[PDB]
């Protein structure tokens, strides 16, 4: 199992920068992280995840040629990793800034010294070490913008300032000094911005287009007087419409001036390949059919690739090469590939050179993806890397499809099995086994992208991408039918929000195949609240899945005539319920025979003292075996179960450790009524829950004490059986007893959850997620509340029992657990930001030297030949004596 | 050996019986009992039940004097561990 | 003292048939023609023999014809001497006739006679070798005598088929 | 009768344990093959126990007194040495068969 | 073809000494069925020897005793059947040294000390084998093969008051034989005395009963009956009730005659007294 | 110490035609609750059991000084009027819910004609939230 | 007429010398069915 | 209603009939093996037979005469003269390799009583205890073929004796028997 069945894949997510340049790269991705993944196959050397929220911002990536430099948290830190162990040599914190800009600068021809921009001062550090050589000021520093920086090298640095449409101010520092050398001011008062418009083609240079007469602005920036200008107009170049165009220079060396030709970006496919003279324009190309391009540089040549349409179409997209002095198209180096899906398009590519020419390309298209392409004609994707995993949301797991005359038949049938005795001695070629095991998983993600897993050796067998679809949104995840009416298919659904208008879309498809399935869902007018699944199928298998409109009306998707029917019998035994965070109000709804709600309880809460954090449900899918706890003395002491109950938790406004309080409340989702209001005084923490058929359980934080605690609860009603067979919650006054403890654990926590088996007979653990990456195994008989095995002194944390003993996880957002067919194993997978699956034996795995059976077998049975024998000898010579 | 025979031709059908239950049950989960496996068995235990009676073993008497109806006085005569050979049969 | 064919016959193969132990025998004719085996065993027993001797006696009466001498038997080769038994059995035959003739084969033929005196002996051919033949034959196996009458009432005393075969 | 041999009886008691005791287990079989559960397979080795006593009256003919001072031990007989092999063997070919 | 062996246990099973059909039967077994026998000859190396012996043969006998030698070299009772044919061959002294080995080296070997006797037997000295006999009988106090034996001895002898003792003894650890019963009578009828006379009729009926079918005691009733019947010394009841025991006997003897298919010389006797 | 009015509704068709059965009494400083009601006149009488005779719903409503809460006819009607009501609160004082239960259970079904339900034999009770160690 | 009657004439111990409740049924128990059903949550 | 594997049936099931059964067998056999002869000498065995010889006339002295009997009483009780007048292992291994299963069922209902001893080694506590483990067959086959091979295979007791034959008659039996036979007919029609 250690090496069988249990598997971890490791991502980093979706890149922001990265630089190319031995065997190794590197990237900086959304999610914080750093990575040194190998040029020849997805595989990582050194993560340094550092912080997931805002505090780990990365904001420029820049390497030195074995060095890597960084910045984290909005401006103020500064690291220097190695690039070959992620082994840090050197770090130092800064102060405020917005980070305007980072570069790199030298004295002559050295790279002794960086560069950093502020917006308020400028620095300069040593680079070895990290002890800081020199700072000053800008001259004015609130109202000029001071958005960039360039060097050429040699002596000095300069550095530019402009507000959207005042004007331009210009400084030059020199080394050693920090001196405001002599600052430049021009009025330019139509460009609204020059960060991602203008660049420093050759060694003293600004360039800025101006749609407006379609003109270029220009500086000789080391002497010139008022921008000198040419206009694009004697050649056709005409702009876009409403399309902000810009510059791409070149820099390989920073020490060494930049080289002068240039591209130049006019509308979202025309690109333009430039060069600058002492004062005049060169024109090598233009390029009309053109989605990225990009610049690189070997030892001394320097290149251009380029990506075409070939004829957007089958996504058969093209690159080449052109070289840049010149304009050179190069025979060979033309790639051709497409992709998978229909609609998915690049916005991103990086270049790789050799000096053999020949290349290779990353690829970074919009779907969360990653291609490393090579030259070859035989496989071009020399691999492929799936980051939309990094952030999974929702997820299930399904099962695999299926594959005297009587006397006479038996015959037959015992001659064929007979006959294949003797004889004897991938998506479309497999189907289900005994004792179920493989229980292919199917997980969304929140950029649109639909999987496929087998859930041993994670093999992606198919996806889907459905576009349109924000960062923060919705998704909601249930499964209709599996493997019945054999002309009909399985088929899951999929409820998705959009989190701006309030609008929904239901997309319906085929677990198995990854298809939209023939028909098509009722188109969702209004915004949608709830959904609940109403396990009654249909003359088709189907679950219904009712949806709960804003105007507080329903829709079902099989919305056929026998449903109807058996809506318009047994609606008053259907009821939802609603809540609203805000303001903190709870509500509760039924049916009718056709189909309306008329509301039927209510219960606020004051949102100033209290505010709920979440709420629990039992799973509908549970089956509970003993209704009964025997106690030692022949007795018996009933539970409640209530599977219409539901936990609601609560925490205060109050953050002062003095007076700040968690609150508890247990509620019946039909009526309305309580079970049981508590609270729990000076607790903070952010909660933990979990609701099981009869017990609770909940971790916090104690302000008090500065440490952490749980609290179980356990519900009884007594000794007798009432209405022993039919549990209707509108008849039960009798409120049952309540039991309750409150155990202490040493560390903090991250997700948790409990074990689960069908008919539930073996002991039920609780799973817990560490920071670590530990996740820990935990048996519910150990917090019972019957205990005098005192009030506990630190129950134990055990080292041994530990699954992911190095198999470590990052985050662990949450967990999932799925039953077996085999009723001693629990399907385990833990995401947060890099998976993990695996399996659990709570009871030892009670029902599954093999040589040694048989030797023994054959060893008495000749020895009992043996014996008798030699028995039968002895008795006759008794008698002769 | 008849009735062993038998015996062991009943039996056999028997456990051709248990052989057919279980397919038949594989089969079934995979997707209560037959007529014909039923007839089988009880045909096989009747027929073995008849024949192991029959070839257990046959009753005796316990009326001593019976077995002695014919127990005449020359046979309980002659005393073996007491023979002596001097007698006419050397000389034949 | 002429004894005949079938007596000498019937004598020995009695002999030959029981020889572990001891046998006597009753001869009915002095011209001997006839033998009866009668006995095979103790002999020292009176009941038996006296019902022998009742009945003999009277089916030879209603055939008128006498009894005409004893002859016993031993076991023990070199033992050719008369006991008590003997001796009150010619007595008492004697007694009937006064001519009574005694027998004790040798078996590696020793009549006896007596007048006042303890049975004396008395002046000592083909019938040897003829009964020698029969022996040799395998006859002896279907002789019934007395003792199997008393035993099964099916077979009879007179021993007609052996008569005939000589 | 006043004088007894004292050693057939034992012959006619050992045959009878053997026959009782094997169609017990041939029982517990023939059940535990088509399983049926409480009433259904008390009735059938009490049925079949009836079977084997009536079998070996048939065998002795007019129950040759001789042979029994009584019928007794011919429906009676080794009854519950046989109940330990008819489980084990309602045990046997359930485990087998209905269950896997 | 099993019918020989079981014919050849048959005569092991009622000790019928037979000895031509034994010697004729078993050669053949003992030569070419050896295997079809399997560990079941042993015994018939022992039956046949002991039989083919007292035909006279003297071949057989060591061609079984060379080969018992062999499977049971060190043994006991093969030492007696190596102490039998020396006595067959007038080897009486080996005989008695060949006992005494094995009886000086394991009492409790009952079987020599016998033959010890028979020897004596075998000579002619009675005394000797009584007195002998009795010596053993006092260790060994039951053996009925003695006590049958030693009551034939003291018939044997002419003494017809203490073998009564040694078969009341016989017939108190089996009364369910007529044989003995029968035998008792024969003997102690044939002892004279009124006492007597009544106790040889009584165990007369006595045996008769038990099988319904001997004829010797039945004829022995009616001899005895008709004894009494004219012995000038019993109660005239007595005398007419045993007339009416002769005339049911005789009646009974004419209906088994009448069964049958001489019996008017049967008769003759009858009306005799 | 304050008022609370307690408003009573069923119809045939589970709508809301919310009428009035008395007040409740709180008083804070010490902590207690009390009732004044009126009684139930003929229609109230006829509707109620003919809403019964469709097992319909009783409702009860109060406002946050709203919510609600509802119980059966069925369960009610044949318990010679038994209610139970409890006033669910936070830990500083504020109004937060409502729960209604009659005793003992429901539809067995035996009518009493309808004499019995004349004194309203409630009872009422509230609790502050239970602290825990 | 009695013809033939013949009159002929430490054995140890011989001497001729005329000396003279509820959890029983509780594993059995069924498992209740539900009658309401009640979905929903947290408002999407 | 527990889907189970085969495998279980096979390797888990058979061996444990197959080793109780021929273990017992060989446990027999060895037994044969180990009687040794405990025979001491002719003094015993002489005074048994006696004392069965006086048992037997105690009992079936009925027999025989008077007067027989009478001598020989007497002299058994003459003054001076008469005689009376000077699985542990195996167990353990089994269960130690199969530690933990559950094999089979039984078609009736048991209490729950019943339970601790069947599974003995499970510990689920949920379990209808017709659910059996696999060292509770080892312990039942041990009963099942205990009854099965069956089928397939002083002065003290002097003077006891001496007291229990003083009280005792004659009690001939044997003085109507002649009549008995007399009485009706003879019997023999089976030559
Ligand atoms: C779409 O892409 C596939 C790549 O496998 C190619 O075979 C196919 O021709 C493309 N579609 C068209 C219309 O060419
Ligand atoms: C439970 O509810 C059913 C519903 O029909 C009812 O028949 C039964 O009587 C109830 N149980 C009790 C104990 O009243
Ligand atoms: C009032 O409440 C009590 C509470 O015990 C209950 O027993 C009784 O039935 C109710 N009704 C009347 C009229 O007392």
């Amino acid at each position: 199992q250690v090496g069988k069945f249990d598997w971890r894949q490791q991502y980093v997510g979706k890149v922001k920068f990265a630089s190319l340049e031995s065997k190794k790269l590197v990237v900086a991705t959304e999610k914080n992280v750093i990575a040194a993944l190998n040029s020849r196959t997805g595989e990582i050397l050194w993560r340094h995840v550092d912080k997931g929220t805002a505090e780990g911002a990365v904001d420029a990536m820049l390497l030195h040629g074995q060095d890597v430099i960084t910045v984290s948290n909005g401006g103020r830190i500064m690291r220097s990793w190695e690039t070959n162990i992620g082994g840090l040599n050197w770090e130092i914190t800064l102060d405020s800034g917005s980070f305007q800009a980072l570069g790199l600068v030298g004295l002559q021809e050295s790279v002794r010294y960086i560069a950093v921009l502020k917006k308020t001062t400028l620095a300069l550090h040593h680079l070895s070490s990290g002890h800081l050589k020199w700072v000053e000021h800008l001259p004015e520093s609130d109202s000029i913008h001071y958005q960039m920086v360039y060097s050429y090298g040699s002596g000095v640095v300069w550095a530019l300032g402009v507000v959207p449409f005042s004007h331009v101010n210009i400084v030059k520092f020199n080394v050693e000094d920090g001196e405001i050398v002599q600052q430049v001011r021009v009025s330019t008062p139509w460009l609204q911005h020059l960060s991602g418009a203008c660049g420093v083609v050759d060694e003293a240079v600004l360039v800025c287009p101006d749609p407006s007469s379609r003109s270029l602005q220009t500086l000789a920036l080391e002497t010139e007087w008022e921008l000198r200008q040419i206009p694009l107009q004697s050649l056709d170049l005409e702009f876009g419409s409403g399309f902000q165009p810009r510059v791409l220079p070149t820099q390989p060396n920073p020490v060494d001036a930049s080289r002068a030709q240039f591209f130049l970006h006019l509308s979202p496919s025309h690109y333009a390949l430039l060069q600058y003279h002492y004062g005049t324009l060169s024109l090598l190309k233009n390029f009309p059919q053109t989605a990225l391009v990009s610049f690189a540089t070997t030892g001394e040549k320097t290149v251009a690739a380029v990506m075409a349409c070939r004829n957007c179409f089958n996504q058969t997209y093209t690159i080449n090469l052109y070289l840049v002095e010149t304009g050179r198209r190069l025979l060979d180096t033309t790639i051709t590939f497409s992709l998978e899906q229909s609609g998915t398009r690049p916005e991103r590519l990086y270049i790789q050179v050799f000096l053999k020419v020949g290349y290779r390309a990353l690829v970074q298209t919009e779907d969360h993806l990653l291609l490393f392409l090579q030259q070859l004609a035989g496989k071009v994707v020399l691999w492929s890397r799936e980051e939309s995993l990094a952030e999974v949301v929702c997820l299930e797991m399904v099962d695999l499809p299926l594959t005297l005359g009587m006397f006479l038949k038996r015959l037959s049938s015992q001659l064929i099995l007979l006959q294949a005795w003797t004889s004897h001695l991938n998506i479309d070629t497999l189907a289900r086994d005994e004792f179920n095991l493989q229980k292919m998983m199917v997980m969304v993600t929140a950029s649109g992208k639909l999987f496929g897993i087998e859930s041993s050796s994670g093999t992606i067998l198919w996806k889907q991408y459905l576009p349109n679809v924000k960062p923060d949104s919705s998704f909601k995840l249930m499964v209709q039918r599996t493997t019945a009416h054999f002309p009909h298919p399985p088929q899951c659904t999929l409820l998705v929000k959009d989190k701006e208008s309030g609008m929904s879309s239901l997309y319906v498809f085929n677990p198995i195949f990854g298809k939209w399935s023939q028909v098509a869902p009722p188109v969702l007018k209004r915004p949608i609240l709830q959904s609940l699944l109403l396990p009654v199928m249909d003359q088709d298998y189907a679950k219904v899945l009712l949806l709960i409109d804003d105007e507080y009306k329903v829709t079902a998707f099989p919305a056929t005539r026998n449903v109807l029917r058996q809506l318009h019998e047994l609606a008053p035994s259907i009821f939802f319920y609603l809540v609203d965070a805000e303001q903190g109000r709870l509500c509760g709804y039924r049916l009718r025979k056709d189909l309306t709600t008329e509301l039927s309880w209510e219960l606020t809460i004051p949102p100033e003292v209290q505010r709920i954090v979440k709420v629990k449900g039992k799973r509908s899918s549970e089956h509970v075996h003993s209704q009964g706890r025997v106690m030692g003395d022949r007795s018996v002491l009933y539970k409640s179960l209530n599977p219409n109950l539901l936990a609601v938790v609560t925490e205060s406004t109050d953050a002062h450790h003095e007076r700040t309080f968690i609150g508890i409340f247990l509620i019946d989702g039909v009526t309305g009524r309580i079970i049981h209001s508590s609270v729990q005084k000076k607790a903070k923490g952010p909660v933990h829950i979990v609701h099981s058929e009869n017990w609770v359980v909940y971790q916090y934080w104690n302000t008090k004490a500065r440490r952490n605690e749980f609290t179980v609860l356990e519900l009884y009603e007594g000794t007798e059986q009432y209405n022993a067979t039919a549990f209707s919650s509108l008849d039960r006054p009798q409120l049952p007893q309540v039991l309750q403890q409150s155990y202490i654990f040493p560390s903090s926590i991250s997700a948790m959850e409990a074990t689960i088996t069908e008919r539930g007979i073996t002991s039920r653990h609780l799973l817990i997620g560490l920071p670590s990456g530990a996740i820990l195994s935990l048996p519910k008989a150990l917090l019972d509340p019957r205990r005098p095995i005192p009030y506990s002194p630190d129950v134990q944390i055990h080292a041994e029992r530990f699954i992911n003993y190095n198999q470590t996880v990052s985050r662990m957002r949450g967990i999932y657990t799925a039953p077996s067919g085999l009723e001693s194993t629990c399907l385990v997978v833990a995401y947060g930001l890099d998976i993990y699956q695996t399996r659990v034996y709570p009871s030892k795995q009670f029902d599954v030297d093999y040589v040694l059976i048989s030797s023994v077998l054959f060893g008495l049975v000749f020895a009992t030949m043996i014996t008798k024998r030699l028995a039968q000898v002895k008795l006759l010579n008794r008698a002769w004596r | 050996s008849l009735w062993k025979g038998l015996v062991g031709i009943g039996l056999f059908a028997l456990a051709h019986a248990a052989f057919s239950a279980a397919q038949h049950r594989s089969y079934m989960r995979l997707t209560s009992l037959p007529i014909d496996i039923v007839l089988q068995t009880l045909l096989a235990f009747a027929v073995t039940c008849y024949g192991i009676v029959h070839i257990a073993g046959e009753f005796k008497d316990m009326d001593a004097t019976s077995e002695l109806k014919n127990k005449t006085f020359d046979t309980l005569r002659n005393h073996p561990s007491f023979y002596v050979f001097n007698h006419r049969g050397r000389v034949l | 003292v002429k004894l005949t064919t079938q007596a000498y016959c019937k004598m020995v193969l009695h002999g030959a048939k029981y020889p572990h132990c001891a046998v006597n025998g009753l001869l009915v004719a002095t011209l001997f023609v006839d033998c009866i085996p009668l006995f095979h065993g103790t002999l020292a027993l009176a009941p038996m023999l006296e019902v022998a001797l009742t009945l003999i006696d009277s089916w030879c009466k209603d055939h008128s014809y006498v009894i005409a001498g004893y002859y016993q038997a031993n076991e023990r080769v070199k033992d050719a001497s008369p006991n008590q038994v003997a001796e009150k059995v010619a007595s008492r035959i004697a007694e009937g006739f006064s001519d009574t003739a005694l027998i004790m084969v040798d078996n590696t033929i020793h009549v006896y006679e007596h007048h006042e005196n303890r049975w004396r002996c008395r002046d000592p051919p083909e019938a040897q070798r003829i009964s020698a033949s029969l022996l040799d034959s395998r006859s002896y196996e279907t002789l019934v005598d007395f003792d199997n009458h008393l035993d099964d009432i099916r077979n009879d005393w007179t021993n007609p088929e052996i008569n005939k075969a000589v | 009768p006043p004088f007894i041999s004292e050693a057939a009886v034992r012959g006619n008691a050992a045959v009878l344990d053997y026959c009782r005791t094997s169609v017990s287990a041939l029982s517990g079989a023939t059940a535990g093959i088509l399983g049926l559960t409480g009433l259904y397979g008390f009735i059938f080795y009490l049925l079949a126990s009836v079977l084997l006593s009536l079998l070996l009256i048939l065998k002795a003919g007019r129950r040759w007194n001789k042979y029994f001072k009584s019928r007794r031990p011919l429906f009676t007989g080794g009854l519950i040495g046989g109940l330990f092999t008819y489980v084990l063997f309602w045990t046997f070919l359930y485990g087998m068969v209905h269950v896997y | 073809w099993e019918e020989m062996r079981d014919k050849m246990r048959k005569w092991r099973e009622e000790n019928s000494r037979n000895s031509e059909q034994i010697v004729e039967v078993g050669e053949e077994l003992i030569n070419e069925y050896a295997s079809k026998l399997g560990d079941d000859i042993w015994i018939i190396y022992e039956q046949v020897m002991i039989a083919a012996l007292d035909y006279g043969r003297d071949d057989l006998a060591l061609f079984c005793l060379q080969e018992l030698r062999r499977q049971f070299p060190g043994s006991h009772r093969v030492k007696r059947l190596t102490g039998m044919r020396f006595e067959a061959m007038e080897r009486y002294d080996d005989a008695i040294q060949l006992y005494d080995r094995i009886l000086q080296e394991d009492p409790t070997n009952t079987a020599a000390r016998k033959r010890k006797i028979a020897i004596r037997k075998a000579q002619g000295k009675n005394v000797e084998a009584i007195r002998e006999l009795n010596e053993y009988l006092e260790q060994f106090v039951g053996d009925q093969e003695a006590w049958h034996e030693l009551a034939e001895l003291y018939i044997n002898e002419h003494d017809y008051a203490k073998a009564a003792f040694c078969l009341e003894e016989l017939m108190m650890t089996n009364p369910h034989n007529h044989l003995y019963c029968q035998q008792y009578a024969e003997v102690k009828y044939t002892q004279g005395g009124l006492e007597n006379l009544e106790l040889s009729r009584k165990y007369f009926a006595q045996a008769l009963k038990l099988n319904n079918r001997n004829m010797r005691a039945l004829f022995g009733l009616y001899m005895s009956a008709s004894h009494i019947a004219s012995n000038p010394k019993a109660s005239a009841k007595t005398k007419k009730d045993n007339m009416k025991y002769a005339s049911w006997a005789a009646s009974q003897i004419n209906r088994a005659y009448q069964f049958a298919g001489s019996l008017k010389a049967v008769e003759d006797m009858l009306e005799t007294l | 110490t304050v008022g609370l009015l307690l408003e009573h509704s069923f119809e045939i068709d589970d709508s809301a035609n919310f009428r009035k059965r008395g007040s409740l009494l709180w008083n804070q400083q010490d902590g207690t609750l009390s009732l004044s009601q009126r009684q139930l006149s003929e229609e109230e009488r006829g509707r109620l059991r003919d809403v019964a005779a469709l097992n319909g719903l009783y409702r009860v409503r109060i406002p946050r000084r709203y919510v609600s809460s509802f119980v059966p006819a069925c369960s009610l009607v044949e318990s010679h009027l038994s209610d139970q009501l409890t006033l669910h609160v936070d830990v500083a004082g504020n109004v937060v819910g409502v729960s209604v239960v009659t005793h003992p259970g429901g539809c067995r079904g035996h009518e009493v004609e309808d004499v019995d339900l004349e004194l309203f034999n409630t009872s009422v009770q509230l609790q502050p939230p239970t602290t825990a160690p | 007429r009695f013809k033939w009657a013949i009159e002929l004439s430490y054995p140890v111990g011989y001497l001729d010398k005329q000396v003279p409740h509820a959890s029983d049924w509780l594993a059995f128990i069924e498992p209740p069915e539900r009658m309401e059903f009640s979905g929903g949550g947290l408002l999407l | 209603e527990l889907l189970l594997d085969s495998n279980i049936r096979l390797w888990v099931v058979l061996p444990i009939v197959i080793i109780t059964f021929f273990v017992g067998m060989i446990r027999h056999y060895v037994s044969i093996l180990l009687q040794s002869d405990k025979k001491l000498t002719q003094e015993q065995v002489s005074d048994s037979q006696v004392l069965i010889r006086s048992r037997v006339l105690r009992e079936n002295g009925k027999y025989i005469p008077k007067q027989s009997f009478l001598t020989r009483k007497y002299y058994f009780n003459n003054p001076e003269d008469g005689f009376f007048k000077k699985m542990i292992l195996i167990g353990g291994w089994i269960n130690m390799t199969f530690s933990g299963f559950v094999t089979t069922k039984v078609p009736f209902p048991l209490t729950l009583r019943f339970k601790p001893m069947l599974q003995q080694g499970i510990e689920l506590l949920t379990l209808d205890a017709s659910w059996v483990s696999s060292a509770s067959w080892y312990f039942l086959n041990v009963f099942g073929l205990r009854s099965i091979y069956s089928l397939i295979l002083t002065n003290k007791a002097f003077k006891t004796e001496w007291e229990a034959l003083e009280l005792t008659d004659h009690q001939w039996a044997l003085d109507d028997v002649e009549e008995e036979l007399m009485a009706k007919d003879l019997h023999f029609e089976g030559m």
